[PDB]
């Protein structure tokens, strides 16, 4: 509205270029060097890593993009899972 | 403002007048020395004497009257800071300045025979020998220029301490070997025709840590005879050692002189003490003293009709009896000021003092 | 029984080091040579020689140069040599003359070390000029007078680095050249949050 | 008192205690990396304005050399005719004594008065003195019996301790006197 | 400041001045012979009355160092749980420094590095000497600021809840769970976690906290 | 043969056991052999001895030892170039203090550190001397003698070697002086061993910014007089030539980034080399880089140099790195203010990239709030993963106000009471109360005001006031009202609002200006005697607009600040008038370290009747005082009461109520404009220590006011108050200090340009903001 509202980021921004070069059968350093330590990860039981990109101009849209990797109880990669998110609101 | 609190204990000398010595005449050059240290004195050649100021001007006397005979200019733009003390040779006079140029005038016609650049500041007094003119820079490096037209022949490399004292010490020549001081105590010796050292002996005896104050640089002339050489660092280590190679024939502690001479089988000096005092040269015994004169800032002992003259910064000039001591005489000069070396030569001497000029005195 | 003569630094010399260089060495079968000055002028050389041994010793634990003990059976095989009196047989003379083996062992290990250490420290600062042996083979070639040249400038070296550190080392003497032993020597009211009290003129300042 | 007391309130006694929650069924939560653990301390220990902030007393210094001991009950020392010294200094405090074996050279005194500026609290002990040797020196035991307050009874360890300490530090003052 | 005077009668009347609770007079006397008898044969006691009279008077930071000295250069001694003991009050005195007190204001989301500093000293103490009479109050103390750390991070996340940081709010809770498990302020924030993850379209990671947060309603 | 048992002389820091863990003679066991030698040894290599002394008298170890004393005290004497702190702080940084052992070497140590300290600051005949002085008990009094000598004084710079430039030129810039002008006290001839290296620096930034590349010191020589008075300093420099830009290359593993960074890389062909130049291309280089995330880039410029053609090819390697994520951000030092007051100033939310820029801005935003003394930040790299950050902000808390309660006056003269409390941060929530209440015979007076800036968390304020007034003639209002704001960017704020007052005053005295007002609203009593009353009412809106950017809150030292405030009346009440105000106060730095400052402050004022209605003359504006041009009076600069001929009227008693006159009393117009330039400089009495809480300044001011109602009638013989051409000045010297009690402001001007009926004072002292 005419309320100032500042700009809010909540999270690591990946970039395609960087997604496009994740396949399934790296470890936790491959994935680790090549994105980023990753800001949100499961506490409970198996590991999930949670990279969530989200911003918000103030009074725009939210926009988000969430791309949720499943470990093995291993220290390798199992499952990826890209969402661009904007699941309605 | 609160931190003039200086440890200065300089009595004013004993009224002690015997005989009346007076002057010729004055002169009157220009401002010339003044406060900045440095080694400008005027030099006597066949009744002809020299002189200069740091402005630059230099000007040609005749003895026995004090009158002008050509007088020039050496700036253009700027003062060309005259440094090395008027020497004069053959059919020319050489001259240094701070700005790294040496000058070699024509004498009687008054014109620049020729100037060259060295490196470094020219402190010490050019001394001329062989064809070469050899200047000590402040830099540790000594020069020799040619005699015909500049041309430095070899630049001979000394090392340098970060808080020597100024005034470098020029050489002196024996059988074909230059015989020159440095600024980390160490006398040297340099072979005069390409360049190249005999022995580099080392005679201060300093301490550490506080000795950051202490210096131990020998910047007074070395001096020769038959096959011994002399030397004085700032702190102390008086030597006798041998001409062949630097090997001590006799050292002793008191050291600590800017300025010596020695004559008659014995050696009159200055402590950094202002304390004159006598040494026989046979092994370093002391024949007397004179503790008269502290921290009065002294100059260079001249000998005259046997007796030595000295100087203070108070203007008076004083006249000791080579017989154990004792005050002939104390003339008020001037009230300038007196601290360069006075020149004695030819049954006459000449003192140029900081402001008032050279100042020809009469017995 | 014992005390302490002087204090140097860190560490300290006792009365055990100057009786056994004084008592036991003083022509009595040390050398003899017929030829000693009394007691008390060389009490004060002997001290000296004692307190710059010590300070030699930390100004080499300060580099922390260490030798080994094979070293050590090497020089006791050369004092063996030079003493023309065989290793075994000069343990044995050693151990009846006083000093037995582990003060042996531990005196040749220090003289070992402040030899070492004067030698390097002095050599680290020595400059002879490829210039005057050829003056002085004239005056006489080939290393011939080198090797002389070379041991005037340590002999003078040596001194002048001795009287240097000499005077400028930390030394308080207790009280309370050396020969040696010759043989058998090797190489309104306020309160205090703030509160003021002033003096109708009453009025409360405080401040929080 | 205002002194003897904690600055604070007592407000910290009304924390609310820490139950552990428990895990749902089949999945396991983050482990306690909380270093800022509790350990488990039986009760039996003053809390909030009950409990007494008081320098721990030492018995104080006397003639040289001599070592001072501490025991939960009694007190002891080292020193370098000492009952004839401490017997007269428990005369000089004018303290009665009701047994006295020089021999033994152990004595029992009479009911000595401990007042330190609060009510109430006007101390009153018991005190068994005694000496033996010990090594090449002699050592001084003062032992408490006994400690009443008011006129009551009371057996807190440190109220012993302070008050043992105190008698010892009479005769080592009064045997610097002489 | 005092007249020079053997050192007996001057503790004694230190020892009286502490006594009547005059004290600052009593440090005044209690530091002079201090100063003029360093490793006199009872120094100890003049250490420990004055770390007593230095806490008594709000005097607070001298009073630390004095401790920490007294730790240093006495490692050992028969009671030394005292000082650490006095060491941890005054670090949890100290937190507490302003009028709020008067009003009640809940002080818990100001800066907790003393309350953290006062927890450290009295987890030593109680690790320490568990034999002492000093421990139940330690524990309860230990009680006291446990919670009150729990609250100012339950304080922050709720911030970052009202302005709309989600992925902080996730991590700070995720912070106090870790290390603060047992505390009420962790019950309290687990919600706050729930609707993060609700408004960040997580689903699956929120159930789990529902779960989690139904199974201990109680 | 075997000692039976051990015995110590000396137990002041080494108990009777303690020196028993150490020695290896283990007696009470096994023990024999010169080895007590070796024993010796062992215990002074503890170094808690200054002597020992074994004996075997009889068969027990008669250990006789002397301790190194405890220095008791520490004084010294002569000291006039070196303060107390700084011998005091070397000390505790040397390893001796009062109640610590004394060893001798430590001594020597700090005799050296002294006078090299000396010979660095140049009195070269300087001696310090140590004497230590026994007492009993094995405890020594250290005492210190200084016989500073002289200042050695520089005499000359030379610069021998130059072909290009002027030697005084070069040496102007230099910050050792060769000779001091005459018409210059403040600075002298003194010689400091950094300055040495900083001005060398100086030379060589001189000539690389100016084309010379291959350019090097040669040789620098520090020439000392056998008088240790004359300090000679030589350099030689090696000049070089100049040299041309042949172009720029960046090249590395640069970032998405790399157009905007060959934006800025862009150089004009032809121009000439500046080391400065390149300097700062790197430091916007890693600014932008960082900007972006990358808090930790490498960025290297090797300039390949060319001397066939002169020309110099600009190679700069970037690295990036890796990006970097705050963990969490931690705040240290609010003791009283909460976590959200400031955690919501914030502009680096938590869990985000790193924003270089942010973090600043955040800073900066936190410093403005006006209750912070100082606000540091650090952004510290966690021991754990690589590409994580702990950004600390540490705060040293201000006091805000003050609690005043006070009973004055008295003594048969009437009971002065007031009392009040003053906050701008009401223990640490945020809030700013307000609350005023004075109690006299005279009058009464009474206010409260709160505020709630974060109303709710996006920048929204809610404020409200009540006001009262009754007195005597008589006097009274009170009313109240309500407003609230919020922020339309960074730095705008808009505020509108609403409120209402009520008046009533009886007995006026009569006076043209009243009386006009009066006849505007519509009543027109008798004016040479007064006995009539009036009552009025007013429901009013009012508007305003801020825009702050200011260094800090408590006189700011940059920026700017501009205030706007406007109340309109709405239709209903008894009164029709719209007032505007505005406020401007600008600084301008121009000392780099923002110790000078140029001050312009402005004020403007219009206020007037709406319908034909005059606006009422309870709500005039005024100027004198302090706040405006000071030195005048309160409230009395301008226009001036004008009496018409007094009857009856009041109550009038002999030898008191001595009042168409002109009388000196003012009652201000509906125009005001002032202004004022300042310039600051710091307090030549003291030191940084206090120089954070202490302003002077040296003021002129200009201000004016006047009434826009003029007649040509009345005002036939009168001076013209309508006429603004006629100004009062003043000018003067300003000191404020934030006491312990808050701000205080002292001045004392002489009245420059002042009119009739001023009264214009010299000394005044004010409490506020």
């Amino acid at each position: 509205r005419v309320v100032y509202r500042p700009d809010i980021n909540q999270g690591n921004y990946l970039t395609a270029n960087d997604v496009s070069k994740i396949r399934v059968g790296m470890t936790q350093q491959q994935v680790a060097y090549a994105l980023g330590t990753p800001l949100m990860s499961d506490p409970f039981g198996t590991n999930t890593w949670f990279y969530v990109f989200r911003q918000q101009p103030g009074h725009e849209g939210v926009t988000q993009q969430t791309l949720t990797l499943t470990f093995n109880s291993s220290g390798v990669l199992t499952n990826i899972d890209n969402k661009p998110a904007l699941s309605g609101n | 403002n609160s931190e003039e609190d200086v440890v200065k204990m300089s009595p004013l000398p004993t009224v002690e007048n015997q005989f009346t010595p007076t002057t010729a005449w004055s002169t009157s050059v220009g401002s010339g020395i003044g406060n900045f240290y440095s080694n400008l004195h005027p030099a006597l050649a066949d009744n002809v004497v020299y002189a200069a100021d740091r402005a630059g001007l230099v000007k040609a006397l005749n003895a026995d009257d004090g009158k002008e005979i050509w007088s020039v200019s050496l700036a253009s733009k700027e003062p060309a800071l005259l440094s090395g003390g008027v020497t004069v040779s053959g059919g020319h006079v050489y001259i240094g300045s701070e700005k790294a140029q040496v000058y070699a005038l024509n004498t009687s016609d008054g014109t620049v025979a020729w100037q060259t650049k060295v490196a470094g500041e020219a402190l010490s007094r050019p001394v001329v020998s062989d064809g070469l003119v050899l200047i000590h820079t402040s830099n540790g490096q000594l020069q020799a220029l040619n005699e015909a037209d500049g041309a430095v022949k070899w630049t001979v490399n000394l090392d340098m301490p970060s808080l020597s004292l100024r005034g470098e010490s020029a050489p002196t020549t024996a059988f074909g070997a230059a015989v020159v001081g440095g600024d980390n105590g160490r006398v040297s010796a340099v072979l005069m025709e390409q360049g190249q050292m005999i022995w580099q002996q080392r005679i201060s005896q300093a301490t550490g840590s506080t000795e950051i104050d202490r210096l131990s640089d020998v910047d007074t002339t070395p001096v020769v005879v038959n096959g011994v050489v002399f030397a004085l660092a700032y702190n102390g280590n008086l030597t006798a050692l041998d001409l062949r190679s630097g090997q001590i024939m006799w050292k002793r502690e008191l050291g600590s002189v800017n300025d010596f001479i020695v004559d008659g089988n014995r050696i009159y000096l200055v402590d950094q003490n202002d304390r004159v005092m006598a040494l026989t040269i046979d092994g370093g015994v002391t024949l007397w003293t004179q503790s008269d004169l502290l921290h009065r800032l002294l100059t260079s002992p001249v000998l005259y009709n046997g007796n030595l003259v000295v100087g203070d910064s108070e203007g008076y000039l004083h006249w000791i009896n080579v017989e154990d001591g004792r005050f002939v005489a104390q003339q008020k000069v001037d009230s300038s000021g007196f601290q360069t070396e006075p020149v004695a030569a030819d049954g006459k001497l000449l003192i140029q003092a900081k402001d008032g000029t050279v100042y020809s005195i009469t017995r | 029984v014992d005390c302490v003569a002087a204090v140097v630094n860190n560490g300290v010399v006792l009365e055990s080091d100057v009786d056994g260089l004084m008592q036991s060495v003083k022509l009595n079968a040390a050398q003899a040579r017929q030829q000693l000055p009394d007691d008390a002028t060389l009490r004060h050389q002997i001290m000296e020689r004692l307190i710059m041994d010590q300070i030699i010793l930390q100004m080499g634990q300060k580099m922390g140069v260490k030798i080994s003990d094979e070293q050590l059976d090497q020089a006791i095989a050369n004092i063996a040599k030079q003493n023309n009196m065989t290793l075994d047989q000069m343990r044995s003379r050693l151990a009846y003359d006083g000093l037995n083996y582990n003060t042996y062992r531990n005196q040749i290990r220090k003289e070992m070390i402040i030899s070492e250490v004067r030698n390097n420290e002095v050599r680290r600062r020595i400059t002879i000029l490829p210039q005057e042996v050829e003056s002085l083979a004239q005056q006489v070639q080939k290393d011939r007078a080198y090797r002389m040249l070379m041991n005037r400038k340590f002999s003078e070296e040596a001194a002048s680095w001795m009287q240097e550190q000499r005077a400028s080392a930390y030394v308080k003497i207790l009280s309370n050249x050396x020969x040696x032993x010759x043989x058998x020597x090797x190489x309104x009211x306020x309160x205090x949050x703030x509160x003021x009290x002033x003096x109708w003129i009453a009025g409360v300042g405080y401040c929080f | 008192r205002y002194k003897r007391q904690v600055s604070g309130d007592e407000a910290y006694l009304e924390a609310a205690p820490l139950a552990e929650l428990h895990a749902p069924a089949g999945m396991i939560l983050p482990v306690t990396s909380g270093d800022y653990a509790i350990p488990v301390t039986n009760g039996s220990g003053a809390v909030g304005k009950a409990l007494d902030i008081r320098p721990p007393a030492q018995p104080l210094a006397l003639v040289s050399g001599a070592r001072t001991q501490f025991t939960g009950d009694t007190a002891s020392l080292l020193v370098e005719t000492l009952w004839p010294q401490v017997v007269s200094v428990l005369q000089a405090k004018n303290y009665t004594i009701t047994q006295r074996d020089d021999a033994g050279q152990t004595l029992t005194t009479d009911w000595v008065q401990w007042n330190r500026l609060d009510e109430d609290e006007q101390y009153r002990g018991r005190y068994q003195i005694s000496v033996k040797p010990q090594g090449y020196q002699q050592a001084v035991t003062v032992k408490l019996l006994n400690l009443e307050q008011a006129g009551k009874p009371v057996a807190d360890a440190a109220s012993m301790q302070r008050y043992s300490t105190e008698m010892m530090n009479v005769i080592s003052a009064g045997l610097d006197k002489s | 400041e005092v007249p020079d005077n053997p050192p007996n009668e001057i503790y004694a009347t230190a020892q009286q001045k502490l006594q009547d609770g005059n004290w600052r007079q009593a440090i005044t006397q209690l530091e002079a012979l201090d100063n003029r008898y360093p490793f006199g044969p009872y120094s100890q006691q003049v250490q420990l009355d004055l770390i007593y009279a230095y806490y008594k008077n709000a005097d607070l930071p001298l009073a630390q160092a004095a401790i920490d000295r007294f730790i240093r250069l006495n490692p050992t001694h028969p009671n030394i749980d005292y000082v650490m003991y006095m060491r941890g009050l005054t670090n949890m005195a100290l937190d507490d420094s302003a009028l709020q007190g008067f009003f009640g204001v809940d002080r818990s989301d100001r800066d907790p590095q003393h309350a953290r500093a006062a927890f450290s000293d009295f987890s030593k103490l109680v690790r320490g000497y568990p034999n002492s009479q000093y421990t139940t109050d330690a524990t309860k103390r230990l009680v006291f600021l446990k919670d009150r750390l729990a609250k100012y991070e339950y304080s922050v996340a709720e911030y970052y809840t009202e302005r709309g940081a989600w992925v902080a709010v996730v991590n700070r809770v995720e912070g106090m769970l870790r290390d603060y498990p047992d505390t009420q302020a962790t019950r309290d924030a687990l919600p706050l976690m729930e609707n993060a993850y609700r408004q960040m379209q997580m689903n699956a990671q929120a159930e789990k906290v529902a779960k989690i947060i139904a199974a201990n309603s109680s | 043969f075997v000692v039976k048992d051990i015995h110590f002389e000396g137990l002041q820091r080494v108990a009777v056991g303690a020196a028993l863990l150490s020695m290896p003679v283990r007696t009470g066991d096994t023990v024999n052999d010169e080895d007590i030698s070796n024993t010796i040894r062992a215990l002074f290599a503890t170094g808690n001895f200054e002597d020992v002394r074994v004996l075997r008298d009889g068969d027990t170890l008669l250990v006789q030892v002397k301790e190194r004393p405890t220095i008791a005290s520490i004084t010294f004497s002569g000291n006039k170039s070196v303060k107390d702190d700084m011998l005091k702080q070397n000390l505790e940084a040397s390893g001796v203090r009062v109640g610590e052992s004394l060893d001798r070497t430590t001594i020597a140590d700090i005799e050296k550190g002294l006078e090299d300290f000396y010979y660095s600051v140049g009195k070269y005949s300087a001696s310090v001397k140590a004497v230590v002085t026994p007492l009993p008990r094995n405890r020594v009094d250290l005492k210190l003698v200084f016989q500073e000598g002289v200042s050695a004084e520089i005499q000359q710079i030379n610069i021998v070697g130059n072909h290009a430039f002027t030697t005084d030129e070069l040496i102007s810039h230099f910050q050792l002086r060769d000779e001091v002008p005459w018409w210059n006290v403040v600075g002298d001839r003194k010689y400091q061993k950094q300055k040495l290296a900083g001005d060398l620096e100086t030379l060589r930034s001189y000539y690389l910014d100016r084309g010379y590349a291959r350019f090097n010191i040669d040789s620098t020589q520090v020439s000392l007089t056998p008088d240790k008075k004359g300090i000679y300093v030589t350099v030689n420099i090696t000049e070089g030539d100049q040299y041309k830009l042949s172009g720029v290359e960046v090249s590395g593993n640069l970032a998405g980034h790399s157009a905007e960074i060959e934006q800025l890389t862009k150089i004009e062909p032809g121009e000439l080399y500046n080391g400065t130049k390149v300097t700062k291309m790197e430091d916007d280089i890693k600014k932008l880089l960082g900007r972006y995330g990358y808090a930790y880039p490498r960025v290297q410029s090797m300039p390949e140099i060319n001397d066939a053609d002169k020309t110099v090819k600009l190679r700069v390697n970037v690295d990036a790195g890796n990006r970097f994520y705050v963990r969490k951000i931690r705040f240290e030092g609010n003791d009283t203010s909460k976590d959200a007051v400031l955690r919501r100033e914030m502009r680096q939310m938590e869990g985000a990239w790193l924003g270089s820029d942010l973090v600043d801005q955040g800073k900066e935003r936190l410093n403005r709030l006006g209750f912070f003394e100082t606000v540091d930040t650090d952004t510290q790299r966690v021991p754990g993963s690589p590409d994580q950050v702990d950004v600390v902000y540490k705060v040293k808390e201000r006091n805000t106000g003050c609690f005043n309660f006070g009973i004055g006056y008295g003594t048969e003269s009437g009971v002065s009471f007031q009392a009040g409390v003053q906050q701008d941060n009401w223990l640490g929530t945020g809030y700013a109360v307000g609350i005023n209440g004075t109690k006299n015979d005279y009058q009464t007076y009474a206010e409260l005001s709160v505020t709630n800036p974060y109303f709710t968390v996006d920048g929204v304020s809610l404020g409200g006031r009540l006001f009262y007034n009754d007195f005597q003639y008589t006097n009274k209002s009170y009313g109240t009202d309500v407003t609230l704001g919020f922020p339309i960017n960074e730095y705008n704020s808009l505020r509108a609002g609403l409120g209402y007052v009520h008046n009533s005053l009886s007995n006026m005295q009569p006076q043209v200006a009243m009386w006009r007002y009066l006849y505007s609203m519509g009543e027109h009593p008798s004016t040479s005697d007064q006995d009539n009353s009036f009552k009025t009412d007013d429901f009013t809106f009012n508007y305003g607009w801020t825009y702050n950017k200011l260094d800090r809150g408590y006189f700011p030292t940059d920026g700017s600040r501009v205030n706007l405030t406007g109340k309109v009346t709405i239709p209903g009440s008894d009164n029709e008038y719209y007032k505007v105000t505005l406020d401007t106060a600008t600084y301008v730095p121009i000392d780099d370290d923002h110790k000078w400052v140029v001050l312009g402050r402005t004020r403007w004022g219009y206020g007037d009747g709406l319908g034909g209605k005059e606006m009422p003359f309870y709500e005039n504006f005024y100027a004198g005082g302090s706040s405006t041009v000071r030195g005048f009076q309160s409230n009395t600069i301008g226009p001036k009461a004008v009496y018409f001929p007094h009857q009856a009227s009041n109550y009038d008693p002999d030898y008191d109520y001595e009042c168409l006159c002109k009388s000196d009393d003012a009652v201000g117009g509906n125009a005001m404009a002032v202004a004022s330039l300042e310039f600051i400089t710091p307090t030549p009495f003291i030191s940084d220590k206090y120089a954070n809480s202490v302003r002077t300044s040296f003021f002129w001011d200009m201000g004016t006011v006047w009434d826009t109602n003029w007649d040509s009638s009345q005002y036939s013989g009168y001076p013209d108050y309508s006429d603004p051409s006629n100004i009062r000045m003043s000018a003067g010297i300003a000191l404020q200090w934030m006491s312990p009690l808050g701000p205080l402001v002292f001045s004392y001007a002489q009245p420059f340009k002042k009119y009739d009926g001023d009264k214009a004072e010299q000394f005044q002292f004010n409490i506020g903001k």
